[PDB]
C-alpha cells in the first residue's frame, strides 16, 4: 500500500513513511547520465526492471503527466478467436512447462476437456519441483476449473431434457467420467493456498484471490459510479479497469473467463455505460443545443467492445440494449479488423458444419457467440467479398435446430440495412430459394417461429430489385405436373419470380371458384387483378350474406374498396350490419360516436398513410387524443406522434 | 391460476398457457390447438395487405392449413399447467374485447 | 453399529473438518503392496551367516539382534549390498493410499522407510523429513514424517534404524525428530493404522503416555485389521491404557488370508461417514440445529440471503420467506422442523431442555422471518419494522441516552454508535478503543470484532473528512477551521499504522471461524456484492416490460427488490454498524427506491383492466409509509429528486 497506481499509468504516494524509492527510480529512468553509476550487476537488474514496467504500462507519477494514450492490445489467439491457428499450434511437440500450460488452456477453450485434463494431471505430475510454483498453483486452479465445469455441463446438459438430438452424442464415457469423482473425492480449494511453501505465500500473494469463489466483487460495486445524475470522469476509469481485468485474465491463460459471474459482471459494466453515454448525450442536447455537438456521442467504439458485446451477451441483451439505448446514432470504430473477424467466424462455423465434427461442448459455446456477432454485424458495413461469404455462411452452413427460416430472414435482413443487395449476395438468396424448391420434392414441411417463410426472401428481392426472372426455378416448375400438391404450393406461394411461360403453367392451375377460394388465393396475392367475375362473386357473397339476416370477414373488401382496388359503387347499399363497413363505405355518413380505436392498433403502416391523407383526420385526432389523455399507452402516442400530425 | 396471463397493449390481447378444444363449423371436430400471434409493423408487400399482424393456429405442434375460418363456438379451454378448466375464463372474456382473437399463446415482436 | 464406533468416526470426522487429524501409518500398508518385508530379510541374513535357517528360533529380539551380528561380523558393506539387493525394486502405489490421502490429514507419521507413500502424493505437497537436518530446513507447515530415514540419500546402513544398536541409541542419535513426533500426538487427533497391538513403536508409545496426566491428552485412536476378533479382556486391558480400538473383523465378516478388504471397508465407513449427519429422532435434528443456530444469538437480526451461507448451500432461503431444499441429500432436517412446528403433540417427543431449545428456535425463527417451507406457503404477508432510534432520528432522545451511566458491554456498544451518529467522532473512537480495552473478559466475541471494525471505519471516515474538508473550505465555508486537534490525529496514524483489515478475520480464534461465517463478508465490500448483482438485473427486466407495454396482473416483480432492500436496512440499523454512513450503500438504496418509484408510477395507470379486466387483478397498488419517506430524505441528493419529479 506504499504506492498507488492510476490506471492511465501514474504513480501516487500515499502511505508510505520511507525513503521515496519508487521516485529515485524513476528518476534514475529519466536521467541518463546516472548510468554507469551501478555495479555492472544493477544494470541488468535496471534493464530487466524497466523493460517489465514499459511492458505493463507505467510511465512517470501524477505531477509528470505527459497525456496518455491508453493503448489496449491483447496478444492472445484465445481471445481473437484464430481457431485454425491454435488447433495447428497444439499438433505441435512441446518444449517447455509453459508451452505445455498454453496447449492445455487452447485444448480446454477448444472443448477437448478430457485432454485438458489430462494435460494438467500431467503438468501438475511434472512441475512439483523448482521455484516456479506458479506454474503448479495455477494448474491446480485451471484443474479444479475444468472438473466443475465438466460437472456443471453433465448435470445441466447430460439428462434434464434436450430436444436438439434424443442422446447427446455421449459426452464424456463413464470411463472418463466417475474417474474425476475418485481423484476429486474431497478436493478443497480453500486451503490449497495455505498448504504452499513460506517462500510461495511471501512472493505471490497476489494470487491468493484465484483460489475464492468470487473475487469481482469490488469493480461491481463500484459500477455504481455510472448511474449518478449528477452534472478523468468515471466512465474512462472503468473501461481501462474492465480492459485491464480482460487482458490480465486472458493473457495468463485462466479458465475462470468461461464462467456465469464473468460475463455478468462484463455485460452489467457495458450496459451501464451505455446508458450512462446516452443520457450525457441526451441532458446535452436538451440542456444547450441540437446540432452544436455534431450530433454523435462520445462513446467511440472500437474492436475489442464489439469482441466483448458479441461474445458475453445474449439475444435478449443485445435487444434490451438496442431498444433502451439505441446504437444508430454513435458511430463504429475500426472496421477491417471487424470485418475479418466476421468472415473468420464465418470459415469456423461453415468448417464446423462440413466437417461434421460438432463437439457439443463446443458447440454450445460456440453458436451463442456467432448468433450474437451476425446479430450485431447490423451496425458495421463490410466489403462485397465478405458479405458474400457471410451471407452463404447463414443462409447455407447455419445449423437448422437454432434459427429457423425466419430467424435467418431477420439476420439476413439486419444486414443489409446499410450495404444493400448488389448482385452476388441476390445469386446467393436465388441458390438457397433454388435449394429449398428441391428439398421440396415427400411429407415435408417448413417451420418456422415467428410466422416467416421463404416467400419472404422473394418479396425483399423483389422490393431491391423488379426486374428479375429465375430461370432454375422456371425450369423447375415447367416439368411440374399436377401429382405434388405441396410443391405447388411453394411455387404458387413464389409466383412473381417466374417467367412468362412458366407463369402461363402456374397460372393455369390457379381457379377461381369460390368465395373463399377467392380469399385463399389473395392470401398469398396470386389473383393481383380484379377481373369482373371477382367483383360479380363479392357481390353475391355480400347480398347472401345482407339476405341472410362470429367472425369477421367484411374487413378485407371495406379495406379493398377504401384502397380504391374496387372501382365500383355497388356495396353503398349494404349497411347496418356492422360499423367499420360503413366506416370505410360511407365516412361521410358514418355515426363516429360507435368508433373504437382499438381498430388503429391493427393498422398497417399503408392504410395508416392513406387514411392520414383523408379528410376524418380530425374525429380520429380527437378521439384518440382522448385516449391518450385518459390512459398514457405509446401506441397512440407514436401514431399521432409519426402520421397524423 | 390467474396469475400467469399478461396483458398486451402494443397489439392489444392477452398471453396466457393455455389450450384450445374449439369446434369448427358444419360439424367439424378439431383436437386440442393453441394460437401464436406475431407483430410485425415493418411489412413489404402492399396492395392487397390489410393488416398488420399474422395470427397462426398450431395443432398437437403441427401447421394447419386455413381453409374457412368461422369456429366461433367456444372451445373448452384448459390450462395444461395442472389440467383446470378455464373456459369460463375465455368466454366471459371474449367479448369484452374487439380483438378477434383475444387469448394468444405467445406473441412475438419483431419491432 | 455400536454406540462407541459411532462416537469414534464422529470424533474422527469432526477432527478431519477442522483440520486437526494425523495418521500413524504402519508397516501393514506398504506390505499390502508387496513390498518385502523384514522377516525375509532376516531369513536371508541367518542364511548368509551359518549356512541353514531354522523357524523355531526366532522371537521379538531375534529380529533386532540377527542383523546386529551380521554387521558385526561381516562388516559394513555386506549389510547394505543385502538391503540393495533386497530393497533396489519399485513396486506400485495402493488404493489404501489414495483412500487415506482422501481424508486430507494435516500431518502424516510414518515408521517405513520405503516411498510408496511418497509417491502418493495426486497433487499434494508434503514436505519430506527423514534426517536431522531436515527439520531445521523445512520448506512448508505440512510434514510427512519418515521416523525411521528412509532411503532417500542412499541405500547405506547407516540412513536407518534396523538392528539393534539403532534402536538403542535412537533416542540419543534422533532427538528431534522424537521431539516434533511427541509434540505432533500432543496437539492433532492421532489415528494409526496398519498396525499390530504387540508392536514395538506401539508399545514404547504407551509407555512415553503413561507418563502423562490423566487429562492433559486426548485419546489416540487405533484400527485393528486381524483375522480372530478382539477378544473383551484385550480390549479392556488397552482401552485402560489410554487408547480406543476400532476393530475390523467385527464389522465384516471375511477370510483368515484376506487383507485388502477389511482396510478397505474401514476406509469407504470413514470417507462416506465425513459427509453423512447421524440424524434419526427429533432430538438429534433438534440438537443439531441448536448447535448450529445459538452463536447467532448474539445478533438482533440476521438476512435471510446469506442464512444459507450457515448450512452450506443445503437450503435456498427464499427472501419473502420460503425455503426450498437445493443439496441436501441426506435427511431433511427442515422438512422434520416444519412438520414438529405445524404439530404441538410431537413437541412432548423431546426432553425439558430439547424443549425449551425447541422453543427458543421457534422465536428466534419467527422473529427473522421464516414461515415455511414453498409447498405450505399460502398467502403469508410480511410487515416491516426497525427498533433503532438512530434510524428514526429522534435526537434529543439519543442525547438522553448518552447522558446516561453505563451498564454493560453491550449497552456501551449502543451508545458508541449512537454517539458516532451525533458527529462527535472524537469521543466514537475513544469510546470504542475503551470497549475494545475492556472486552477482553469474553465467551464469543463478535462486540470484539464489531468495535474493530467500526473503529477500523471511523478512523477511515475522520481522515476522508479532514481531507476533504480543506477542499471546499475556501468558497462554502470561507472561515477554513478545521475542526481538530493534530495531536490526536497524530496518536490516531500512530494507532493505526499497521492495522491490516485484510487479515483480521484469519486472526480471529477457529471457534470464530467455524461458527460466525457469515461475519466475515462484514469486513469488505462482499456483502453487498450478492444484492447489487440481482438488482441489476431486476431492472434489465422491468424496464423491458416497460417498453413494450405489459401489463402483469399476478405478483409484482419489483417486491423482491423492495424486500431485500428493507432486509439490509435492518440488518445494518439493529446491529448498530457504521457501515450505512458510506457511500455505495447511499447509492444502492437510491436506485432501489428511484427503481420502485418508477415502476410503481408506471403502473399507476392502465388500459384494459379499467373496463376489461375489471373483475380480477385489483391487487395493483403502490401504499408509500413513513419508511420510505425517511429512506428517500436519507439518501437522495436534490439532483436525484428533481429526475424523478421531471421522470
Amino acid at each position: 500500500y506504499d504506492y498507488h497506481f492510476e490506471v492511465n499509468g501514474t504513480v501516487v504516494r500515499h502511505k508510505n513513511k520511507g525513503f521515496g524509492y519508487m521516485e529515485r527510480f524513476f528518476e534514475l529512468k529519466e536521467s541518463c547520465d546516472e548510468r554507469s553509476k551501478l555495479s555492472k550487476k544493477q544494470y541488468e537488474r535496471f534493464n530487466a526492471l524497466f523493460n517489465f514496467f514499459e511492458k505493463n504500462g507505467v510511465i512517470c507519477m501524477a505531477k509528470d503527466a505527459g497525456t496518455l494514450n491508453t493503448s489496449i492490445e491483447i496478444n492472445s489467439l484465445a481471445y481473437h478467436g484464430k481457431y485454425d491457428v491454435m488447433k495447428k499450434f497444439i499438433e505441435e511437440q512441446s518444449v517447455s512447462i509453459e508451452d505445455d500450460y498454453k496447449k492445455a488452456f487452447f485444448l480446454a477453450c477448444l472443448g477437448r476437456w478430457e485432454e485438458s485434463y489430462d494435460l494438467y494431471s500431467n503438468i501438475i505430475l511434472n512441475s512439483i519441483d523448482e521455484s516456479n510454483g506458479c506454474v503448479y498453483y495455477l494448474s491446480q486452479i485451471n484443474r479444479y476449473r475444468i472438473y466443475q465445469s465438466i460437472t456443471q455441463a453433465v448435470t445441466q446438459f447430460n439428462g434434464l431434457g434436450l430436444l436438439t438430438f434424443g442422446r447427446h452424442y455421449k459426452p464424456f464415457t463413464d470411463e472418463f467420467l466417475a474417474r474425476i469423482e475418485r481423484e476429486m473425492t474431497n478436493f478443497n480449494i480453500d486451503d490449497l493456498f495455505n498448504g504452499m511453501p513460506f517462500e510461495f505465500q511471501k512472493k505471490y500473494k497476489i494470487l491468493e484471490f484465484l483460489s475464492d469463489n468470487q473475487f469481482l466483487y469490488d469493480d461491481t460495486v463500484k459500477l455504481f459510479e455510472l448511474t449518478n445524475k449528477v452534472r478523468m470522469s468515471s466512465d474512462i476509469v472503468v473501461l481501462l479497469r474492465l480492459y485491464d481485468n480482460l487482458r490480465f485474465l486472458y493473457e495468463n491463460c485462466l479458465w475462470s473467463v468461461s464462467f456465469h459471474e464473468f460475463h455478468q459482471y462484463i455485460r452489467n459494466s457495458m450496459s451501464l455505460l451505455i446508458e450512462k453515454a446516452e443520457y450525457e448525450r441526451t441532458r446535452d442536447i436538451d440542456e444547450l443545443g441540437f446540432s452544436f455537438f455534431g450530433k454523435k456521442s462520445g462513446f467511440f467504439m472500437e474492436y475489442y467492445d464489439f469482441v466483448n458485446i458479441s461474445r458475453h451477451f445474449k439475444i435478449d441483451d443485445i435487444k434490451n440494449l438496442e431498444r433502451s439505448c439505441s446504437i444508430d446514432k454513435i458511430r463504429f470504430g475500426e472496421q477491417e479488423k471487424i470485418e475479418e473477424y466476421l468472415v473468420g467466424i464465418a470459415e469456423e462455423i461453415t468448417k464446423q458444419f462440413s466437417a461434421n465434427g460438432m463437439n457439443v461442448v463446443f458447440y454450445t459455446q460456440f453458436i451463442s457467440e456467432a448468433k450474437a456477432a451476425l446479430y450485431f454485424a447490423k451496425y458495421v458495413k463490410l466489403s462485397e467479398e465478405g458479405l458474400g461469404k457471410i451471407v452463404k455462411a447463414l443462409l447455407f452452413y447455419f445449423p437448422e435446430r437454432d434459427l429457423d427460416i425466419g430467424k435467418r430472414y431477420v439476420w439476413l435482413e439486419r444486414l443489409t440495412k446499410c450495404n444493400e443487395l448488389p448482385k452476388s449476395i441476390i445469386s446467393i438468396i436465388d441458390d438457397f430459394l433454388v435449394l429449398q424448391a428441391e428439398k421440396h420434392i415427400q411429407n415435408y414441411s417448413e417451420v418456422s417461429s415467428n410466422g416467416l417463410y421463404s416467400r419472404d426472401y422473394g418479396a425483399l428481392i423483389k422490393h431491391f430489385e423488379k426486374n428479375f426472372i429465375s430461370k432454375r426455378l422456371s425450369e423447375i416448375t415447367l416439368c411440374l405436373t399436377q401429382d405434388k400438391q405441396k410443391q405447388i404450393d411453394f411455387l404458387f406461394k413464389l409466383l412473381p419470380l417466374l417467367s412468362t411461360n412458366a407463369k402461363s403453367h402456374l397460372l393455369s392451375f390457379k381457379s377461381v371458384e369460390n368465395i373463399n377460394d377467392l380469399m385463399n388465393g389473395i392470401r398469398i396475392g396470386l389473383i393481383d387483378e380484379f377481373t369482373p367475375e371477382h367483383e360479380e362473386l363479392i357481390i353475391e357473397y355480400l347480398e347472401t350474406r345482407k339476405v341472410n339476416y362470429s367472425n369477421d370477414y367484411m374487413s378485407t373488401f371495406g379495406i379493398w374498396y377504401f384502397l380504391e382496388e374496387i372501382n365500383n359503387s355497388k356495396m353503398e347499399e349494404f349497411i347496418g350490419m356492422d360499423d367499420q363497413y360503413d366506416f370505410f363505405v360511407d365516412p361521410e355518413n358514418f355515426d363516429y360516436k360507435k368508433f373504437i380505436p382499438s381498430w388503429l392498433k391493427n393498422y398497417n403502416d399503408k392504410l395508416l398513410g392513406k387514411i392520414a391523407g383523408n379528410k376524418m383526420k380530425h374525429h380520429v385526432i380527437e378521439v384518440l387524443k382522448e385516449r391518450v389523455k385518459n390512459s398514457n399507452d405509446k401506441r397512440y402516442l407514436e401514431i399521432l406522434m409519426n402520421y397524423f400530425i | 391460476a390467474t396469475h400467469d396471463l399478461v396483458y398486451h397493449s402494443k397489439i392489444n390481447t392477452f398471453v396466457w398457457d393455455v389450450e384450445f378444444d374449439i369446434v369448427l363449423s358444419d360439424s367439424k371436430e378439431l383436437n386440442k390447438c393453441y394460437f401464436v400471434k406475431c407483430f410485425n409493423p415493418y411489412r413489404i408487400n402492399g396492395k392487397c395487405d390489410f393488416a398488420v399482424s399474422s395470427i397462426d393456429i398450431f395443432s398437437e405442434g403441427k401447421r394447419l392449413l386455413i381453409e374457412n375460418e368461422f369456429n366461433f363456438k367456444i372451445t373448452k379451454a384448459v390450462h395444461v399447467a395442472t389440467s383446470k378448466d378455464v373456459t369460463e375464463i375465455v368466454l366471459h372474456l371474449s367479448e369484452r374485447i374487439s380483438s378477434p382473437f383475444p387469448i394468444v399463446k405467445e406473441v412475438v415482436y419483431l419491432d | 453399529l455400536d454406540n462407541n464406533v459411532v462416537e469414534c468416526i464422529k470424533e474422527i470426522t469432526e477432527s478431519s473438518r477442522n483440520g486437526k487429524l494425523v495418521f500413524f501409518v504402519g508397516a501393514g500398508v506398504s506390505t499390502l503392496s508387496d513390498y518385502p518385508q523384514w522377516w525375509r530379510l532376516v531369513d536371508k541374513y541367518h542364511e548368509e551367516l551359518y549356512g541353514s535357517p531354522k523357524k523355531g528360533n526366532y522371537s521379538s529380539d531375534e529380529y533386532l539382534r540377527i542383523p546386529q551380528i551380521f554387521y558385526n561380523v561381516k562388516g559394513e558393506m555386506a549389510f547394505d549390498g543385502i538391503l540393495k539387493d533386497f530393497f533396489q525394486v519399485d513396486k506400485p502405489t495402493n488404493p489404501i493410499h489414495d483412500k487415506i490421502l482422501a481424508m486430507n490429514p494435516a500431518h502424516v507419521i510414518t515408521t517405513n522407510y520405503d516411498n510408496l507413500i511418497d509417491t502418493a502424493c495426486r497433487g499434494k505437497y508434503f514436505s519430506v523429513i527423514s534426517a536431522e537436518e531436515d527439520v531445521a530446513n523445512a520448506t512448508s507447515s505440512r510434514y510427512l514424517l519418515k521416523v525411521h530415514g528412509d532411503f532417500r540419500k542412499g541405500f547405506k546402513g547407516e540412513n536407518v534404524v534396523l538392528k539393534e544398536d539403532d534402536y538403542l541409541n535412537y533416542d540419543q542419535n534422533y532427538p528431534l525428530i522424537s521431539n516434533l513426533m511427541k509434540t505432533i500426538i500432543a496437539t492433532h487427533t492421532i489415528v494409526f493404522i496398519g498396525y499390530g497391538l504387540g508392536d514395538y513403536n506401539i508399545n514404547m508409545l504407551l509407555n512415553w503416555v503413561r507418563k502423562l496426566q490423566k487429562d492433559s491428552f486426548h485419546k489416540p485412536f487405533f484400527i485393528r485389521t486381524d483375522p480372530s476378533p478382539i477378544e473383551n479382556e484385550t480390549l479392556i486391558y488397552y482401552e485402560n491404557k489410554g487408547l480406543r480400538i476400532i476393530d475390523a473383523a467385527s464389522l465384516i465378516d471375511s477370510n483368515e488370508y484376506d487383507y485388502l478388504e477389511r482396510y478397505s471397508a474401514v476406509m469407504d465407513l470413514l470417507i462416506e461417514s465425513q459427509e453423512n449427519k447421524f440424524i434419526t429422532k427429533d432430538d438429534e435434528v433438534i440438537d443439531y440445529i441448536y448447535g448450529k443456530i445459538s452463536p447467532l444469538f448474539a445478533l438482533q437480526y440476521i438476512r435471510k440471503i446469506d442464512l444459507k451461507h450457515v448450512f452450506e448451500y443445503d437450503y435456498h432461503f427464499e427472501v419473502n420467506g420460503t425455503v426450498v431444499r437445493h443439496k441436501n441429500k441426506g435427511f431433511g432436517y427442515m422438512e422434520r422442523f416444519f412438520e414438529l412446528k405445524e404439530s404441538c403433540d410431537e413437541r412432548s417427543k423431546l426432553s425439558k431442555k430439547q424443549y425449551e431449545r425447541f422453543n427458543a428456535l421457534f422465536n428466534f425463527f419467527e422473529k427473522n422471518g421464516v414461515i415455511c417451507m414453498a409447498k405450505d406457503a399460502g398467502t403469508l404477508n410480511t410487515s416491516i419494522e426497525i427498533n433503532s432510534l438512530a434510524y428514526h432520528g429522534k435526537y434529543d432522545v439519543m442525547k438522553k441516552f448518552i447522558e446516561e451511566q453505563s451498564v454493560s458491554i453491550e449497552d456501551d456498544y449502543k451508545k458508541a454508535f449512537f454517539l458516532a451518529c451525533l458527529g462527535r467522532w472524537e469521543e466514537s473512537y475513544d469510546l470504542y478503543s475503551n470497549i475494545i480495552l475492556n472486552s477482553i473478559d469474553e465467551s464469543n466475541g463478535c462486540v470484539y470484532y464489531l468495535s474493530q471494525i467500526n473503529r477500523y471505519r471511523i478512523y477511515q471516515s475522520i481522515t476522508q473528512a479532514v481531507t476533504q474538508f480543506n477542499g471546499l473550505g475556501l468558497l462554502t465555508f470561507g472561515r477554513h477551521y478545521k475542526p481538530f486537534t493534530d495531536e490526536f490525529l497524530a496518536r490516531i496514524e500512530r494507532e493505526m499504522t499497521n492495522f491490516n483489515i485484510d487479515d483480521l478475520f484469519n486472526g480471529m480464534p477457529f471457534e470464530f471461524q467455524k461458527k460466525y461465517k457469515i461475519l466475515e463478508f462484514l469486513s469488505d465490500n462482499q456483502f453487498l456484492y450478492d444484492d447489487t448483482v440481482k438488482l441489476f438485473e431486476l431492472t434489465n427486466k422491468v424496464r423491458s416490460e416497460m417498453s413494450e407495454g405489459s401489463y402483469s396482473f399476478g405478483m409484482s416483480s419489483d417486491i423482491v427488490v423492495l424486500l431485500r432492500l428493507y432486509d439490509n436496512l435492518r440488518f445494518l440499523y439493529e446491529n448498530c454498524l457504521w457501515s450505512v454512513s458510506f457511500h455505495e450503500f447511499h447509492q444502492y438504496i437510491r436506485n432501489s427506491m428511484s427503481l420502485l418509484i418508477e415502476k410503481a408510477e408506471y403502473e399507476r395507470t392502465r388500459d384494459i383492466d379499467e373496463l376489461g379486466f375489471s373483475f380480477f387483478g385489483k391487487k395493483s397498488g403502490f401504499f408509500m409509509e413513513y419508511y420510505d419517506f425517511v429512506n428517500i430524505s436519507r439518501h437522495f441528493k436534490i439532483d436525484d429528486i428533481k429526475n424523478l419529479e421531471r421522470s
